[PDB]
RNA sequence: GGAGCCAGCGAGACCUUGGCCGAGAGGUCUUGGAAACUCCGUCGUGCUGGGGAUAGAGCAUUGUAAUUAUUGCUCUUCAACGAGGAAUUCCUAGUAAGCGCAAGUCAUCAGCUUGCGUUGAUUACGUCCCUGCCCUUUC
C-alpha cells in the first residue's frame, strides 16, 4: 500500500511544496524554479539567499511545509533535482537532461493552475512504484474529471520524461497541446531521511560504473 | 502657506487605483473638521500631511 | 595521472589533443590495479588533458 | 539595412527586395537624408560649433551626429557609413579619438536642452521670418 | 575613581550633548514646512549616521530614520558602492565641512532647508497625463534621491569630487536657486503637473 | 638624481636635469640592477584535413 | 572646430591563429553528436 | 599660529614648535602667489599664474572648498577682509581688484 | 496537431536537435 | 571502444510521436493514474 | 608599566621608526630603493628614506605581541590580494629586517627556530612605547 | 584561590571570552586595552557597559577578554557582551544580590543585546 | 605607497614548521604528518599615475632528449574600452549587491559546481483599478 511515510496524509490534506535553488542562483533557474512552482499546483518560490541548510528545513518544518525542492544548475543549465518529504524522510536526488524552458518558447502564453491529470507510465520495479508514490503526493488529490491539464511520468530506461499538455475532447479523439517544459529526470540516490541529514541510511544508491550499468534498468 | 491634517483613520475596500490610499484627516488648525484626501506615497494613521488646497474632497481615483 | 582529488582525477599522455578526447568521452578505463573509471570531459589547458 | 551584403536600402536600387519587406520604397531615400546633413554639416554654424544634428530613422532609431565628423560626399560611400552604425551601433574616428556618430536612447527630449524651444517645418503653417524668429527670442533657452 | 581608561575633555563635552561626528548640534534644526516634519526627522540626536537598525521591517519605519542616515545611505549606489556605508559616512562628512565653510549656517540646517525646498509637491499619472498630489513621504524620497543622483552625475566624469559636488547641490537647493539639478526637476515636474491640471 | 619627485616638470634646473641624462645614458656605471633593465598554419591545414575526411565519414 | 574623418571597412563583415580556434571550436562542437 | 609659505608650485604650513612643514599643498599647477588666512584661519587663500584663485580648508589640503577663475592674467594677491569673513578680495595683472564673496 | 508542437507559439532557434539526428541516421 | 555508462535519451520526432500517442491514447479510455481523496 | 601593546598601534611605530633614523646603526641594504616588497606591488615605496626603519619598526612589534617569528609568517603576514592569487610580502627584504634588527640586538636567534625579542630590546620596545606616551 | 568568573558573549560568528577576577581596575581585549580597541569610530561601543555602570565598579577587578571569530563589527558586540555578562557574574558570586539586580536593572533599561544574545534569524516572509 | 587589522566551512613517496640564498619567480638544509576594509601619504579630469590586449628582451620551473614545448617572475611596448539601441530577465531583510576562503566525497561540474564566512542597502510590505489565475451564487 501507500509508503509510511505517506499513508497518514494520503488521500487526507493536501500537500504544501517548498521550491528553492543553490545560493547565487543564475538568472535561468530562477525562471527554471518558476517553471516547477506553476508546475505544482501548491507551489511557492523562495529565494535562497545566504539560506543554510538546517535552518532551511528547520524553518520549513516549523511553518508546516510537507515536501522541499532544491534546484541546481551549470551555467544556467538545469543539473540537478532534489526532493525531500517531510518530516523524517525520504530523500531523492534527480538529474536533469534535454532541459527545455517554457520562457525558452516565442508567445507561449500563461498556464493553467487547475488540479492536472496524471499519468506514471512503465513504472514496475518496487523501486519504480516507490519513485511513482514520491512524485504522486506532491499534487492535489481528487482532480475534477473534466480537467483539461495533463501531466505525464514516462520512463523510458530509467530516464523519466517530463511533459505538460492540454487536452480537447474532440468527436472523434483526442487533441492535445503541449505547454512544457520537457525535461528528462533519472534517480539516482534515494536516502531515509532530510536532505540536510547527510548521514541518513542509503534506501538505494545509483551505481554508475558498474560493468552492467550499460544495460541495467532499476525503473 | 500650505494647511496641515493629520490622519486619523486609513479607509478599506475603496477601490481605488494601485498605489493609492484614500484616507480620512483632521486639520491640525481645526480638529472638529476633517476632509478625505488620497495619497500616492504610504501613510497611517496619526502622522502629519500637506494639504496645498483644502476644499477639495477626495474621489476614487479607479 | 597527474593530479587527484578523491574520486576525480586528471589524466596525461593518452591523448595528444583536445581534438581526441571528444571522441572518446564517456569511455570506460581501468587502472592496472582493477579500478574502473570514465572519460569525464576534456580539459582546455594543456591539449590533450 | 537587409543582407543580399547588408545594404542601405535604396529606393531606386532595392526596388524589389523592399516590395518582399512590404515597405512602399517611395519613403525608402536615404539621399534626402544625406543631402540634408551634407548642407547642414557644412553650413558654417557648424564649423563654428553652434550646432548639432540629431537624426531619427523613420524605424524609431535615434542618432547622434557628432559636429566634427566629416561625411564622405559619395552617396555610395555614405551608405557605407550608415550600414555599419546601424550594426556597430558607433562610428570611431580614423585617429581613435572620438566617437563621431553614436546610436543613442529613445525619447530625444533627454538629450535636448532643459531650456530649449522646438519647431516643426510645416507647409500650410504661417510664414515667419527665421532671423526675426530668433532675434525676438530669448538666449539661455535653446531652439 | 581609577581606572585603566582616561577619558578626554572632548569626551566629556560629548556627554554633555550629542551632537554629529561630535561637532553639529540638532538643537537649533527645524523643519521650514510643518508638513514635513514628522516625515523629516533630526529630533533624536546621533554621533554618527550608522545606526544599524530595522527600518525596512514595517512600512514606516524608514520615516523615523535619521535623515542623515537616508542622505548616507541614498548615495551608496551604483553597483560598484553597494554595501559601502563607512565611505559615504565620510563623504558627508567632508560635505558638512564643506557647507560650514561656503555658509555659516549648520549643515544640517542647508540639508533641511534642501530636501525641503526640493521635494515635489505636485506631479502626475498616466492615464496622457493627469495630475495628482504627492504624499510628504514621496516627497522626502524623491527629494533625497534627486539630490544624491544630481550630485553624483555632476561629478562623475569632473575635477569636482563627490563631497564638494553634494555641498554645492545641498546649497543650491536650499538657497532654492535654480542651479540646482534637484530644483530643475521639482520645477519641470509641477510645470507639467499645471499643463494636465 | 636626488631630485625630488614632487616637483613638476617645468622648475628643473640646469643641473639636475643633466644628471638625469647622465643616469639613463650610464645605468651600469651607477649601479642599475641587471634584471631592471608558418607552423600555425600547417596546423590550419591538417584541421581542414581532418574536417573532410570526417565528412567523409558521413 | 576640428574635423575628423570616420574609420569604416568600404564593406563590412557581420591572426590566423585566433581563426584557427574557431575552426577548432566548430571541428570541436561536431565530434561529441557524433561521439554521443 | 602656524606660518604658510608661498614657494615655486606649492604652499608650506610650518609647524611654530617643530618649526618644520606639516602640511604641503602641491595640487597647484603654476607658480603660487599667496597663502593669507582669513581671521579665523580656518581657510586659507592662495594665487596662482593662470589667475585661478583657490580657498582650502587649513590642515586639510585635499577638499577644493571654493575655485575661482578671478582672471585670465596671474593673480599674485589674494586677501580675506579681516573685519568681514564671507568676502575674499582678489588683485591680478588685470589690474582691477575684484571683491569676492564665499 | 503539427501545428501545436512548438518545441519541433514558436520556439527559439536551437531548442530542437532533430536536423543533426536525421543526419546522422542518413549516415 | 567501451562505455561506461547509458547514454542520455534523444527526443526525436518519432519518440514524440509514440509518446504523443499514448498521452492521447489513454485519454479516450480515462485510464489516468492519479490521486484520489482518502 | 608601560608596554609596546599598551600604546597605539600607527603612533609607536612613526616614532621607533623616527628612533632607528635617527640612531643610524641599522644596516639598510643598497636595493631598498629599487624593490617594491612584494610581487603583488606595482611600484617602489614612497617614503624612500625611511620605509625600511618602518619597516624594521613594525616587524620589531610582531616579534613582542608573538614570541616566535619567521620569514615566512612575515611573508605572509606583509602579503595581500593581487582570479586572485593572495602573492606574500617578498622575503629578501624581511629577512634582512630579521638580521638588521639583531645586529642592534633587539631581536635574537630563538630556539626551535624563529627570532626571539631580546631582553635587552624588549627593554628598548618598552622605552619608544613609553616617550609617546609622555 | 583568587575569585573570578568566565562569561562568553557571542555574535553571528565573533565570540569572547571574558575572565573578571579580583583586581585594581586592569581592563584588556586580546592582551590589549581596552583604549585601543579598533575601529576607533566603535569603540564607544565598546564603552558602553563602562561607562553606563560607572567606572568605580570596575576599579576593584581585572577583566581579559579573548575574541576569536567573526568581523570587526560583530568582534565588538562580542566584546561588550562579555565584558557585561563578566561583571554581572562577578557581582552576583563574591558581591551582593542587590548590586547585581541593579546592573541588570540599569542595563537592561539601556540595552537588552549586551546580555541576551541578538541573533538575526532568518525569516521566511514569503508564505509557506 | 605605507601602516593597522577581523572569518567560518572543511582531513585517503607526497605534504609540511623552521634556517639560509634570490628583487621576484624560485632554489637549498633540516623538523613533524583571506579579501573587501581602517588611518596616514602621492596623482589628479588629461583615454590621466584607469585599462592591461599584442609585441620584444631576459631570469626560473616541469617533464624529455628535444635547442621541444610547458608554467611563473623582471623590464620595456600600451591597444579596444569614455556606461552601452531596438528590446529584454529578475528582485522585498541580513534580501539585492560587493568581498574573499574551503571541498571536488558513484548523477552534473574543473577558473566551473557546491558549501563557508565577511560588508550590507533604496524602494515596496496596500490594492484588486489594468493584466492573469481561481472560489461562491442548496443570481
Ligand atoms: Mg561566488
Ligand atoms: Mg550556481
Ligand atoms: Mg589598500
Ligand atoms: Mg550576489
Ligand atoms: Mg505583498
Amino acid at each position: 500500500q501507500v509508503d509510511d511515510e505517506y499513508a497518514a496524509t494520503s488521500g487526507i490534506m493536501d500537500p504544501r511544496i517548498i521550491v528553492t535553488t543553490s545560493r547565487d542562483p543564475s538568472t535561468r533557474l530562477s525562471q527554471f524554479a518558476k517553471e516547477i512552482k506553476l508546475l505544482f499546483p501548491n507551489a511557492v518560490r523562495l529565494n535562497r539567499g545566504n539560506y543554510v541548510m538546517p535552518n532551511l528545513v528547520d524553518a520549513c518544518k516549523k511553518s508546516g511545509t510537507t515536501d522541499l525542492v532544491v534546484l541546481h544548475e551549470h551555467r544556467g543549465v538545469p543539473t540537478s533535482l532534489t526532493i525531500s518529504h517531510f518530516p523524517h524522510g525520504p530523500t531523492a536526488q534527480f538529474s536533469l537532461h534535454n532541459v527545455v524552458m517554457r520562457h525558452d518558447i516565442i508567445n507561449a502564453g500563461n498556464q493553467s493552475e487547475v488540479n492536472p491529470h496524471l499519468i506514471f507510465d512503465n513504472f514496475t520495479t518496487a523501486l519504480g512504484k516507490r519513485v511513482v508514490c514520491i512524485l504522486k503526493h506532491l499534487f492535489n488529490a481528487g482532480p475534477k474529471k473534466d480537467s483539461e491539464r495533463v501531466i505525464t511520468f514516462a520512463n523510458r530506461g530509467d530516464f523519466i520524461s517530463v511533459r505538460q499538455h492540454v487536452y480537447v475532447r474532440t468527436r472523434e479523439g483526442v487533441e492535445i497541446a503541449e505547454v512544457g517544459p520537457r525535461f528528462e529526470m533519472r534517480l539516482f540516490e534515494l536516502r531515509l531521511g532530510t536532505l540536510e541529514n547527510k548521514d541518513a541510511d542509503v534506501e538505494w544508491q545509483l551505481r554508475r560504473f558498474i560493468r552492467t550499468a550499460n544495460k541495467k534498468d532499476y525503473l | 502657506p500650505v494647511t496641515l491634517a493629520k490622519v486619523i483613520k486609513v479607509l478599506g475596500r475603496t477601490g481605488s487605483r494601485g498605489g493609492v490610499t484614500q484616507v480620512r484627516v483632521e486639520f491640525l488648525e481645526d480638529t472638529s473638521r476633517t476632509i478625505v484626501r488620497n495619497v500616492k506615497g504610504p501613510v497611517r494613521e496619526n502622522d502629519i500631511l500637506v494639504l496645498m488646497e483644502s476644499e477639495r474632497e477626495a474621489r476614487r481615483l479607479r | 595521472p597527474y593530479k587527484i582529488f578523491k574520486n576525480t582525477a586528471f589524466i596525461k599522455d593518452m591523448f595528444s589533443s583536445a581534438m581526441e578526447v571528444a571522441r572518446f568521452e564517456g569511455a570506460q578505463i581501468k587502472t592496472v590495479s582493477g579500478i574502473r573509471g570514465e572519460i569525464k570531459r576534456a580539459l582546455s589547458k594543456p591539449e590533450g588533458h | 539595412t537587409h543582407k543580399i551584403k547588408y545594404v542601405l536600402l535604396n529606393c531606386d536600387d532595392h526596388q524589389g527586395l523592399l516590395k518582399k519587406m512590404g515597405r512602399d520604397i517611395s519613403e525608402a531615400r536615404p539621399d534626402i537624408t544625406h543631402q540634408c546633413l551634407l548642407t547642414l554639416l557644412d553650413s558654417p554654424i557648424n564649423k563654428a560649433g553652434k550646432l548639432q544634428v540629431y537624426i531619427q530613422t523613420s524605424r524609431g532609431i535615434l542618432i547622434e551626429v557628432n559636429p566634427t565628423v566629416r561625411i564622405p560626399r559619395t552617396f555610395k560611400r555614405f551608405s557605407g557609413l550608415m550600414v555599419q552604425l546601424l550594426h556597430k551601433l558607433s562610428i570611431r574616428s580614423v585617429n581613435s579619438e572620438e566617437k563621431l556618430l553614436k546610436v543613442i536612447k529613445n525619447p530625444i527630449t533627454d538629450h535636448l536642452p532643459t531650456k530649449c524651444r522646438k519647431v516643426t517645418l510645416s507647409f500650410d503653417a504661417p510664414v515667419i521670418r527665421v532671423q526675426d524668429y530668433i532675434e525676438k527670442l530669448d538666449d539661455d533657452e535653446s531652439i | 575613581v581609577v581606572l585603566a581608561t582616561p577619558i578626554p575633555e572632548e569626551v566629556q563635552q560629548a556627554q554633555t550633548e550629542i551632537k554629529l561626528f561630535n561637532k553639529w548640534s540638532f538643537e537649533e534644526v527645524e523643519v521650514k514646512d510643518a508638513s514635513l516634519v514628522d516625515y523629516v526627522q533630526v529630533r533624536q540626536p546621533i554621533f554618527v549616521a550608522h545606526t544599524a537598525g530595522r527600518y525596512a521591517n514595517k512600512r514606516f519605519r524608514k520615516a523615523q530614520c535619521p535623515i542623515i542616515e537616508r542622505l548616507t545611505n541614498s548615495l551608496m549606489m551604483n553597483g560598484r558602492n553597494n554595501g559601502k556605508k563607512l565611505k559615504a559616512v565620510r563623504i558627508i562628512k567632508h560635505t558638512l565641512d564643506i557647507i560650514n565653510v561656503l555658509t555659516d549656517q549648520n549643515p544640517i540646517q542647508v540639508v533641511v532647508d534642501a530636501i525641503t525646498n526640493t521635494g515635489p509637491r505636485e506631479d502626475t499619472t498616466r492615464v496622457r497625463r493627469q495630475a495628482v498630489d504627492v504624499s510628504p513621504l514621496r516627497r522626502v524620497n524623491q527629494a533625497i534621491a534627486l539630490l544624491t543622483i544630481g550630485a553624483r552625475e555632476a561629478a562623475f566624469r569632473n575635477i569636482k569630487t563627490i563631497a564638494e559636488t553634494l555641498a554645492e547641490e545641498l546649497i543650491n537647493a536650499a538657497k532654492g536657486s535654480s542651479t540646482s539639478y534637484a530644483i530643475k526637476k521639482k520645477d519641470e515636474l509641477e510645470r507639467v503637473a499645471k499643463s494636465n491640471r | 638624481a636626488d631630485v625630488d619627485l614632487h616637483k613638476r616638470a617645468g622648475e628643473l634646473t640646469q643641473e639636475e636635469l643633466e644628471r638625469i641624462v647622465q643616469i639613463m645614458q650610464n645605468p651600469t656605471h651607477y649601479k642599475i640592477p641587471a634584471w631592471f633593465l608558418t607552423l600555425a598554419n600547417n596546423v590550419e591545414s591538417k584541421l581542414r584535413d581532418d574536417l573532410e575526411r570526417l565528412k567523409k565519414i558521413r | 572646430i576640428p574635423t575628423h574623418a570616420p574609420k569604416y571597412e568600404e564593406n563590412f563583415n557581420p591572426k590566423m591563429k585566433a581563426q584557427l580556434k574557431k575552426e577548432r571550436k566548430f571541428t570541436m562542437k561536431e565530434i561529441r553528436k557524433d561521439a554521443k | 599660529h602656524d606660518f604658510a609659505v608661498t614657494s615655486s608650485t606649492r604652499v608650506q604650513i610650518f609647524s611654530s614648535r617643530t618649526r618644520q612643514v606639516i602640511k604641503t599643498f602641491s595640487r597647484f599647477k603654476d607658480v603660487v602667489y599667496s597663502a593669507s588666512f582669513r581671521s579665523d584661519g580656518k581657510l586659507l587663500c592662495a594665487g596662482d599664474a593662470t589667475g585661478l584663485v583657490s580657498v582650502y580648508d587649513s590642515y586639510n589640503p585635499r577638499t577644493i572648498l571654493l575655485s575661482i577663475n578671478a582672471s585670465t592674467h596671474p593673480t599674485h594677491v589674494t586677501k580675506f577682509h579681516t573685519q568681514d569673513n564671507k568676502i575674499l578680495a582678489t588683485a591680478s595683472d588685470d589690474r582691477v581688484t575684484r571683491l569676492w564673496d564665499i | 496537431r503539427e501545428e501545436f508542437n512548438p518545441f519541433e507559439a514558436v520556439g527559439k532557434p536551437g531548442i530542437s536537435k532533430q536536423i543533426g539526428e536525421e543526419q546522422r541516421k542518413r549516415a | 571502444f567501451d562505455r561506461t555508462a547509458k547514454p542520455v535519451p534523444v527526443i526525436t520526432s518519432e519518440v514524440t510521436e509514440s509518446l504523443e500517442d499514448m498521452i492521447r491514447r489513454r485519454i479516450q479510455d480515462s485510464n489516468f493514474d492519479d490521486l484520489q481523496r482518502r | 608599566g608601560v608596554s609596546v601593546r599598551d600604546v597605539a598601534a600607527q603612533d609607536f611605530i612613526n616614532a621607533y621608526a623616527s628612533f632607528l633614523q635617527r640612531q643610524g646603526k641599522l644596516e639598510v641594504p643598497g636595493y631598498v630603493d629599487i624593490v617594491k616588497t612584494s610581487s603583488g606591488n606595482e611600484m617602489p615605496p614612497q617614503d624612500a628614506e625611511g620605509w625600511f626603519y618602518k619597516r624594521a619598526a613594525s616587524v620589531a612589534r610582531h616579534i613582542y605581541m608573538r614570541k616566535q617569528v619567521g620569514v615566512g609568517k612575515l611573508n605572509k603576514l606583509y602579503g595581500g590580494a593581487k582570479p586572485y592569487k593572495h602573492i606574500d610580502a617578498s622575503g629578501s627584504i624581511n629577512r634582512k629586517v630579521l638580521q638588521a634588527l639583531e645586529k642592534i640586538g633587539i631581536v635574537e636567534i630563538s630556539p626551535k627556530g624563529g627570532r626571539r625579542i631580546s631582553e635587552n630590546g624588549q627593554r628598548d620596545l618598552d622605552r619608544i612605547a613609553a616617550q609617546t606616551l609622555e | 584561590a583568587v575569585p573570578s568568573v568566565q562569561t562568553f558573549g557571542k555574535k553571528k560568528s565573533a565570540t569572547a571570552v571574558a575572565h573578571v577576577k579580583a583586581g585594581k581596575g586592569l581592563i584588556k581585549v586580546n592582551g590589549s586595552p581596552i583604549t585601543l580597541v579598533e575601529p576607533e569610530i566603535l569603540r564607544f561601543k565598546v564603552y558602553e557597559p563602562l561607562l553606563l555602570v560607572g567606572l568605580d565598579k570596575f576599579s576593584n577587578i581585572d577583566i581579559r577578554v579573548r575574541v576569536t571569530g567573526g568581523g570587526h563589527v560583530s568582534q565588538v558586540y562580542a566584546i561588550r557582551q562579555a565584558i557585561a555578562k563578566g561583571l554581572v557574574a562577578y557581582h552576583q558570586k563574591y558581591v551582593d544580590e542587590q548590586s547585581k539586580n541593579e546592573l541588570k536593572k540599569a542595563f537592561t533599561s539601556y540595552d537588552r543585546t549586551l546580555l541576551i544574545a541578538d541573533s538575526r534569524r532568518p525569516e521566511p516572509k514569503k508564505f509557506g
